[PDB]
């Protein structure tokens, strides 16, 4: 048990596998345009 | 008919996976140490790397001595 | 392993995603979980805590939950 483990790790690394507590999500690019804004603006004023 | 001889005691498949419901009394228990879960076990790209290492450096026999 | 992040924010307007496949939608006063270190071009992703949907959100429709 506990030496098998020792020697696993070094065979998985070799095709990129890895144990089910070290795996996670990634993150996509983003759209073509920037990002909008609330309603929150000036008020016209005379010269 | 026949069977293996340095392995056979093993129970996966390139279709299936590790056979969870009769896995041996080494293969689960490690799996459950260094990580790994059933759904590798049952992945066909996974599971297929994890048991090509017990095929060279785990054995029934080669964990005995 | 790793599970849900501590940085979140309220939604205080909503947001609308059209053909991307990539954008968050919700409406005011929903809460978002983020999953990147810092924004870009004013866009921020994360992951909503009512559907678990995840996508590019605007950070000007939300606000922290600090404090």
């Amino acid at each position: 048990l506990p030496d098998v483990a020792q020697r696993l790790m070094q065979h998985l690394a070799e095709h990129g596998i890895q144990p089910a507590r070290n795996m996670a999500e990634h993150i996509p690019p983003a759209p073509n345009w920037p990002a909008p804004t609330p309603p929150v603006q000036n008020e016209q004023s005379r010269p | 008919g026949s069977n293996f001889q340095h392995i056979g005691h093993v129970g996966w498949d390139p279709n299936t996976g590790f056979d969870l419901n009769n896995l041996d009394p080494e293969l689960k228990n490690l799996f459950d140490m260094c990580g790994i879960s059933e759904a590798q076990l049952k992945d066909r790209e996974t599971s297929k790397v994890i048991y090509d290492f017990i095929e060279k450096t785990g054995g029934v026999e080669a964990v005995k001595n | 392993g790793s599970h849900m992040k501590k940085q979140k924010v309220k939604t205080i307007f909503p947001h609308t995603a059209g053909s991307n496949k990539t954008l968050l939608s919700f409406a005011q006063g929903d809460v978002i979980t983020l999953l990147i270190p810092e924004e870009k071009d004013g866009w921020l992703y994360g992951e909503h805590d009512v559907s678990k949907a995840r996508g590019w959100f605007p950070s000007s429709y939300t606000k922290l939950l600090e404090e």
